[PDB]
């Protein structure tokens, strides 16, 4: 029932200082403790109690206790450092002894410059198409930072129901790619005039349209 | 100083298995011992503790009566028995010791030092399944071609262009999880638009789980 | 002119409660704001408050020195450890700024033997702390040795202290006990501490030359 509120996202450039915040009801009393968690890896622990830092960890990692609001700093920020961090407390005070995590925080480190989404977006395929299924494919290559937001469109009407978006995804060149699936029946496919991927990327959207009158 | 799990895998719902958390160059007899999962692209979530002693275990709400934690340190593992499993149960499980035993009476709670690799436990109502490989015929200088895999279970899969001889501006992106339970990737090659009516491109789909080995040919509309 | 402690009692000033804030090298009287803790923000008795009431009200003298340095005075010790949620401050679990409380290094206790000699041209009031915690468990998770003891001991003062595990009710969420003791050094004499566990150490002493 308790719970520990944290910010999802936060940004920082090389070199600057990234301050990664925990809220909770007497969070200081407990004892805060960090994890540092990178893409496909276990966690690591970068902070216990507070301020504490484990061996190992360097000393660009610290911890404060604001009242009911812990903070994990780290400065010289770097590429290496870009991950996921989760806070954590115990808790006896909200029934039996329970340990509750924070949501985590992603830090991106920006460490590279900003690039648009390459989009390119396929209509069902007529194989497809004759084995009484329809997916329409939206593919999303080349872009920085990795933060998208993609929306399909029936004919010129939201549509939000069978689509399925993945969490952008660490390409070769450092950027990011991610895709989007539309799964209709044969008869909606064909029932509408145009269907639209519009993929937005830093403000600017792009939009790709396919039909079946074509 | 290091922590070995394994013993999970696919499940049905319904189902259990055993999960172990074996320990190396570390005393596993005076270590506090913790269960900690992970959705698949969600937050960590603790399951699950107990003292050296084997005295104090507690559980976390959304497990309690379904999975029990026992230890041998006879034996330097560490162990959760999951019954009744669920689709949310689904999950990435490591096994985590503490730097400190907690000092319950006091109030000292220390952190989580060593973790163990990871060891994935899939909760799904899906029979292993082939993919159906459909094709991403190019748009009519670079041209955008790829290959659809829908419907197979479960991961992985992996997908070569020209049995190997095309790599460049090929890209192959992660699968998605359907309702159904099953999943769907899709992987493109960009190619000059001049070479649409003379090379010959074949993306080579493999699902080792299902033993099914499709080879389909890409080629534009007309 | 008299003290006038703004929050704390004496219990919670001379200890060095983390609530006491904000320097009197004399006093007549001294003024003591209640407080609901009885001073001791960790539960426990003060043996003899009184009477340390009685020759802290007048006083013509007092320096504060640091009679056992954090830094050098506990090295097979650990002297981080010791904060609690029942003494805190800015939010984060805290302590008595003029005691340690002490805990084993590693898994174990090893024996403590500590003195200190008044140099001083006056008295020093010196003040130290039981531990005794809820449970053996607790007791182990603390001091590692079992049958721990505590002597002090000067030319005046002689006690071997014991643990005195028990459960007591839930007090600031803390069902163990920390008694307080003090004890005055005469300007030649030498007060020693013997432990292996259960020992809140001084870290401030006050040297004084009181009244009538």
């Amino acid at each position: 029932s308790y719970e520990l509120t944290q910010s999802p996202s936060v940004s920082v450039a090389p070199g600057r200082t990234a301050r990664i915040t925990c809220g909770g009801n007497d969070i200081g009393l407990k004892g805060v403790h960090w994890y540092q968690q990178k893409p496909g890896q276990a966690p690591v622990l970068v902070l216990y109690d507070n301020n504490h830092r484990p061996s190992g960890i360097p000393e660009r990692f610290s911890g404060s206790i604001s009242g009911d609001t812990a903070t994990l700093t780290v400065t010289r920020v770097e590429a290496d450092d870009g991950a996921d961090y989760f806070c954590q407390v115990w808790d006896t005070s909200s029934g039996p002894p329970h340990v509750i995590f924070g949501g985590g925080t992603k830090l991106t480190v920006l460490s590279q410059p900003k690039g648009a989404p390459s989009v390119t977006l396929f209509p069902p395929s007529s194989e497809e198409l004759q084995a009484n299924k329809a997916t329409l494919v939206c593919l999303i290559s080349d872009f920085y930072p990795g933060a998208v937001t993609v929306a399909w469109k029936a004919d010129s009407s939201p549509v939000k129901a069978g689509v399925e978006t993945t969490t952008p995804s660490k390409q070769s060149n450092n950027k990011y790619a991610a895709s989007s699936y539309l799964s209709l029946t044969p008869e909606q496919w064909k029932s509408h005039r145009s269907y639209s991927c519009q993929v937005t990327h830093e403000g600017s959207t792009v939009e790709k349209t396919v039909a079946p009158t074509e | 100083v290091q922590l070995v799990e394994s013993g999970g895998g696919l499940i049905q719902p319904g189902g259990s298995l055993r999960l172990s958390c074996e320990a190396s160059a570390f005393t596993f007899s005076s270590y506090e011992m913790n269960w900690v999962r992970q959705a698949p692209g969600k937050g960590l979530e603790w399951v699950s503790y107990i003292t050296s002693s084997g005295s104090r275990i507690y559980y976390a709400d959304s497990v309690k009566g379904r999975f029990t934690i026992s230890r041998d340190n006879a034996k330097n593992s560490l162990y959760l028995q999951m019954n009744s499993l669920r689709v949310e149960d689904t999950a990435v499980y490591y096994c985590a010791r503490l730097l400190d035993s907690i000092v319950w009476g006091e109030g000292w709670y220390y952190g989580m030092d060593v973790w163990g690799q990871g060891t994935t436990v899939t909760v799904s109502g899906a029979s292993t399944k082939g993919p159906s490989v459909f094709p991403l015929a190019p748009s009519s200088g670079t041209a955008a071609l790829g290959c659809l895999v829908k419907d197979y279970f479960p991961e992985p899969v992996t997908v070569s262009w020209n049995s190997g001889a095309l790599t460049s501006g090929v890209h192959t992106f992660p699968a998605v999880l359907q309702s159904s339970g099953l999943y769907s990737l899709s992987s493109v090659v960009t190619v000059p638009s001049s070479s649409l009516g003379t090379q010959t491109y074949i993306c080579n789909v493999n699902h080792k789980p299902s033993n099914t080995k499709v080879d389909k040919r890409v080629e534009p509309k007309s | 002119a008299p003290l006038h402690l703004g929050k704390c009692n004496i219990a919670g000033w001379i200890l060095g409660n983390p609530e006491c804030e904000s320097t009197a090298s004399s006093w007549s009287y001294i003024v003591e704001t209640p407080s609901s803790d009885n001073g001791t923000c960790y539960p426990g008795d003060f043996i003899d408050y009184e009477e340390l009431r009685e020759q802290l009200s007048s006083v013509s003298s007092f320096e504060r020195f640091e009679i056992f340095p954090k830094t050098s005075s506990w090295p097979n010790h650990d002297s981080d450890k010791g904060v609690t949620a029942a003494c805190p401050h800015a939010g984060a679990k805290s302590f008595y700024k003029n005691l340690i409380w002490l805990v084993k290094k590693g898994n174990s206790y090893p024996k403590l033997s500590k003195s200190y000699i008044n140099d001083k041209g006056k008295e020093v009031l010196v003040l130290w702390g039981i531990h005794h915690p809820s449970t053996s468990a607790d007791q182990q998770s603390l001091y590692q040795n079992a049958d721990a003891y505590v002597f002090v001991g000067s030319s005046r003062y002689s006690k071997t202290f014991k643990p005195e595990i028990a459960i007591r009710p839930k007090v600031r969420d803390r069902e163990g006990r920390m008694n307080y003791y003090w004890t005055l050094v005469e300007p030649g004499d030498k007060i020693t501490f013997e432990a292996t566990g259960n020992l809140v150490v001084p870290r401030y002493a006050f040297a004084m030359e009181r009244n009538a």
